[PDB]
RNA sequence: GCCAGGGGUUGGCUUAGAAGCAGCCAUCCUUUAAAGAGUGCGUAAUAGCUCCUGGUCGAGUGGCGCCGCGCCGAAAAUGA
């Protein structure tokens, strides 16, 4: 996912936003620069993308620099972010969230439940070369009250975890229903 | 060069039959010359053994039927290995009886000669298909088999 | 609950912190208005939500009342009020999720939502999952 | 908008009855350029009309989020 990188100086931080361009900043261990990026640029690249796949950011250099989203700060009250964070990489080894993906439905759903996802990203110690897409889970044999925890993951070559090995992944919940709210508001 | 009126679905055994419901609500009310229409009925079940033969009755223009005997629903072949005589009340979670693919594919030859569908291949399907929405699943072998 | 008796009215100030992101669950359901929510008011939902979808997904209750909602017997003057009578109550701010819901397609944790709005004072606005995390 | 055609299957289960159609559980294939083990009404249960196709037609359409302004919601006692 590339984005045209634009540079913000003294601009005052608000009148950018009647502009459609939300501010932001990149940075690392040899840089600090303030920036701004468009709104709905911004937006169609980042939903797609999001915290996972890295985003070039295009200066008016010709600069192509693999940035990562750190954070991004939204505004309470009609979701709406206001600040983004850029974080520079280059080829030493970096810490950062990866999706995830659960394929088939597990003995609790197929028999009756609802699969309650934890997280939906994991916490990896990576480096800039390898930034896998997806870490696959394979979720068949989860009973309802059993989980799947960091323990047992498909970690693909060179890509050690950066949480705790005990840190649970996701887990089987018992699925809520009417047949409960007779005996729920009772005693 | 023949006249008919009415189409009618009716389940029953072949051979063992009396004017009892739902049967009775049905040849009832709109008359029927059980006299020699089981006649044809008694011939056609007179050599074949018993199930659950829905005769496809089409009521003719001169108050008859046209007893097409037809090959019996395909929740009569599978419980045919299983012995029952129902099914499972929710296909999913419980399961019956655990047939084989392979019985699916010599009972279907005896549904195949009136049904729509062509070869057996997708006969195998068909009755392994109606099996899975009636709690009931089997085991394969060959299959795609490819490269 | 512990805490300790009846607490001081407070003051309703802007949205700062009343307000989040959805944590748990796919649909999420947020509060546009600032409010005192009751407890009643919650069960009013969490109940609706579920006779949705009997044997459906599974439902969180982000918000929660922990503030004693106090009032007084009718009369006057002597005294602060014995109070609790709608009992406990959360502080809702724009912004805030509320309601969490999971394991239903959309048009299952749309109708399922927009319902308790309806049994909720204030005015909300489901809620999709973006990509927004942190 | 219109003309025409409109399978095993009557899905398995429950039930006095549950035939795509009170309730429950679910993910077959085949004739085919097409027809959902099923959108709604209907019958005691059905059939049926309809929300499948080719042609005619002849160029756009359907749905969704947000804004500015307005509309219902809005009934009182001397005359407005």
């Amino acid at each position: 996912y590339r984005l045209k990188a634009y540079y913000r100086e003294g601009e005052k931080p608000s009148a950018l936003r009647r502009a459609g361009k939300l501010p932001g900043v990149m940075y690392n261990r040899h840089l600090n620069r303030k920036v701004y990026v468009d709104l709905v640029e911004f937006d169609k690249v980042f939903r797609q993308a999001s915290i996972h796949h890295v985003i070039v950011l295009e200066l008016p250099d010709g600069q192509s620099l693999p940035t990562l989203v750190r954070q991004v700060n939204l505004d309470k009250r009609r979701r709406r972010p206001e600040h983004v964070d850029f974080f520079v990489l280059s080829d030493e080894p970096v810490e950062m969230y990866v999706p995830l993906r659960f394929v088939g439905t597990p003995a609790g759903v197929r028999a009756g439940g609802v699969l309650q996802e934890i997280h939906r990203d994991i916490l990896v110690k990576v480096s800039p070369r390898n930034i896998p897409e997806f870490i696959e889970v394979d979720v068949s044999g989860l009973e309802i009250g059993d989980s799947l925890h960091a323990s047992d993951l498909k970690l693909p070559p060179g890509v050690e975890l950066a949480v705790s090995p005990e840190e649970t992944i996701a887990a089987v919940v018992p699925p809520e229903d009417v047949e409960k709210l007779a005996e729920e508001a009772a005693a | 060069m023949k006249k008919v009126v009415a189409v009618v679905k009716l389940q029953l055994p072949a051979g063992k039959a009396t004017p009892a419901p739902p049967v009775g609500p049905a040849l009832g009310q709109h008359g029927a010359n059980i006299m020699e229409f089981v006649k044809a009925f008694n011939a056609a079940t007179a050599n074949m053994g018993d199930a659950i033969v829905p005769v496809e009755i089409t009521i003719y223009a001169d108050r008859s039927f046209t007893f097409v005997t037809k090959t019996p629903p395909a929740s009569y072949l599978i419980r045919k290995a299983a012995g029952l005589e129902k099914g499972a009340h929710k296909p999913g979670r419980e399961k019956v009886g655990r047939i084989t693919w392979e019985q699916v594919l010599e009972i279907a030859k005896q549904k195949m000669p009136d049904l729509n569908t062509t070869d057996l291949e997708a006969a195998a399907r068909m009755i392994a298909g109606s099996a899975r929405s009636m709690g009931v699943e089997v085991v394969g072998a060959p299959e795609v088999k490819d490269a | 609950r512990m805490k300790y008796r009846k607490q001081q009215r407070g003051r309703l100030k802007g949205a700062t912190k009343g307000g989040d992101y959805v944590a748990f669950g796919d649909f999420g359901l947020v509060a546009l208005e600032p409010a005192w929510i009751t407890a009643q008011q919650i069960e009013a939902a969490r109940v609706a939500m579920v006779r949705h979808f009997r044997r459906g997904g599974k439902i969180f209750i982000r918000i929660f009342p922990d503030k004693p909602y106090t009032k007084k017997p009718l009369e006057v003057r002597m005294g602060k009020g014995k109070g609790n009578v709608e009992g406990y109550v959360a502080v809702v701010k724009p912004g805030r999720v509320m309601f969490e819901v999971a394991g239903v397609t959309e048009e299952q944790a749309m109708e399922a939502l927009r319902i308790a709005g309806h049994k909720l004072p204030i005015k909300t606005k489901i809620v999709r999952r973006d990509a927004y995390d942190e």
